[PDB]
């Protein structure tokens, strides 16, 4: 079952029927650690889904704004009609961690958990407004700050996790906070680390050293906006 | 926008062009980085006798497909100027880094060298020095015209000489790893390419054929998916 | 009430929200209503993306195999191919009941769509029994087309580069196809023109259609 499972969904990947992928792994998840291979096809697979399903969100959310009409009934439903569907996701995913979350403390793996908890509120709090968007954005804040802080203490900048995580960190802010300093500090603190850590020996940290911080400065300049 | 995520004259004043940091060695010398109206390439009796005789079959080259040669220096130093080439040579991106080429530029590889080739043939222009570690993939693979490279008779340049070096062209093209054993030429090679590659080892000097000849073979063999009809069109 | 319809397919065609349209579109057709070029278009583009990439997942899925859980390999290519039939085999349900019915571009285009869809479904396959309907339905629609439009039209050439590939692809008898493929070709090159843009490309195609099946 489990290495068959692996075996759907790794077929499943190469097959990008990743609808498939969620019910897969999914049910992978109920059997409660998850290894790391295995950890990582659900990542891509949910951001997979996710993708498509936020894709179209902001392009009809463009198209709602330019619709000034029958036009309206038509977008307004449809984006709801989208929304309860993502949130139907993100519960999901967001049940499976609150579930299976918990068997972890291997502190990056931790550290690895509270960060894919943290994004997906993100995602929330986009379709989200008001009040809704509130209460998901106060969950958010505080799942990377107690990721931040376990990732700070126990993973060393080589780690590319600790790096992707404070670029998410810093993004929420940026994106919603809207104080571009308060991302950007922790950011480039993460950023100036991570080049003086580019030093090391070990070639795959040096490989996904090199692959990640490119992000870092444009992003950062694509903020001095 | 918003932010992005985690995916998962020919003579040149001196002074005029700003030559920068040193990069490395070619066959031999040095070769340096260099500035002017963009970025441009310097190459630093005996030195002046190599460097006029050098920078005298260089001095021969106007075209698109050649190295593109922009000057020479006297000051500080006796330095050549050319464009700048910005990768690796064909031995890097085959040898260290595994480059992944597509089939029609392989077979494009080898159109190019026989275009050059053939138009310093017309300016009487000899190579005598073809190798991987002198073939640069100038931006989108733009080609811009040896120990255990150079040909048995000549490691006396002839035309035939300089041929027997692209034969091995094809065979570093279809092999991709390092001597040299033929056995690693790839399986969807057209039969014509995998022909010529042998046809380029056979022993005698003087049967290699002609750079007219080799051009109108590519372009004859050159021409070697079908699928559904796409979406109608919408604005 | 299809002009909501039509809109809401609109929407799910350029949000990458394939599934939507064909429903949607589907209500308008089996409504009994008249399609336009683009209102056959919206629905000819919906099932064809639709269609696909399944057929594509399975040509992915039913290379693996060829590389041999094993059992489960083989599994999974059954469902993505049982699906695959399912969903467009309600194409050709709505083409003959309602698209069938339907009245000459109109009804050469969704004759071309009968052996289009069906040539989909019989590849997939039984198989000696299924595809002779494609071949009637693309003789049918070349035979019937053929003295509706010039060969320039770019419905004609994609129903007459459909109709060339289907002989290859179906049973692999490029001797009528080659011969078709150039057939159109000197009287298309000889020239009405808004959509010739698009004809050069149909055009190009077939003759890069031509190019390969020189091999």
């Amino acid at each position: 079952d489990k290495n068959e499972l692996v075996q759907k969904a790794k077929l499943a990947e190469q097959a990008e029927r990743y609808d498939d992928m969620a019910a897969c792994m999914k049910s992978v998840t109920e059997q409660g650690e998850l290894s790391n291979e295995e950890r990582n096809l659900l990542s891509v697979a949910y951001k997979n889904v996710v993708g498509a399903r936020r894709s179209s969100w902001r392009v009809v959310s463009s198209i709602e704004q330019k619709t000034e009409e029958k036009k309206q009934q038509m977008a307004r439903e449809y984006r709801e009609k989208i929304e309860t569907e993502l949130r139907d996701i993100c519960n999901d995913v967001l049940s499976l961690l609150e579930k299976f979350l918990i068997p972890n403390a291997q502190a990056e793996s931790k550290v690895f958990y509270l960060k894919m908890k943290g994004d997906y509120y993100r995602y929330l709090a986009e379709v989200a407004a008001g009040d809704d968007k509130k209460g998901i954005v106060d969950q958010s804040q505080q799942a990377y700050q107690e990721a931040f802080e376990i990732s700070k203490k126990e993973m060393q900048p080589t780690h590319p996790i600790r790096l992707g995580l404070a670029l998410n960190f810093s993004v929420f802010y940026y994106e919603i906070l809207n104080s571009p300093e308060k991302a950007c500090s922790l950011a480039k603190t993460a950023f100036d680390e991570a080049i003086a850590e580019l030093d090391t020996l070990s070639e795959e940290s040096y490989k996904d050293s090199t692959l990640i911080m490119q992000l870092l400065r444009d992003n950062l300049t694509l903020w001095t906006s | 926008d918003r932010s992005s995520s985690a995916p998962n004259d020919w003579e040149i004043p001196d002074g005029q062009i700003t030559v920068g940091q040193r990069i490395g060695s070619g066959s031999f010398g040095t070769v340096y980085k260099g500035k002017w109206h963009g970025d441009v390439a310097v190459k630093m009796p005996q030195q002046l006798q190599a460097f006029k005789n050098e920078v005298g079959v260089l001095r021969k080259t106007r075209h698109v497909n050649i190295l593109l040669f922009m000057g020479y220096s006297t000051k500080p130093q006796l330095a050549i100027v050319t464009q700048w080439c910005e990768g690796s040579s064909l031995y890097h991106h085959l040898h260290i880094i595994e480059t992944k080429f597509e089939m029609i530029k392989l077979i494009d590889i080898a159109r190019q060298t026989a275009q050059g080739m053939d138009y310093l043939h017309a300016k009487s222009i000899i190579h005598r020095d073809l190798k991987s570690n002198n073939i640069f993939l100038h931006e989108d693979l733009t080609v811009k015209i040896s120990i255990l490279w150079m040909a048995p008779e000549v490691i006396p340049y002839s035309f035939q000489s300089d041929v027997y070096a692209f034969g091995i062209v094809l065979y570093e093209l279809m092999t991709g790893q390092l001597p040299p054993d033929l056995s690693k030429v790839r399986s969807n090679c057209p039969k014509a390419m995998k022909r010529l590659m042998a046809e380029c080892l056979k022993k005698k000097r003087d049967e290699r054929p002609l750079f007219p000849q080799i051009l109108a073979s590519i372009e004859l063999l050159a021409r070697s998916r079908s699928a559904s009809e796409p979406s109608l069109n919408r604005a």
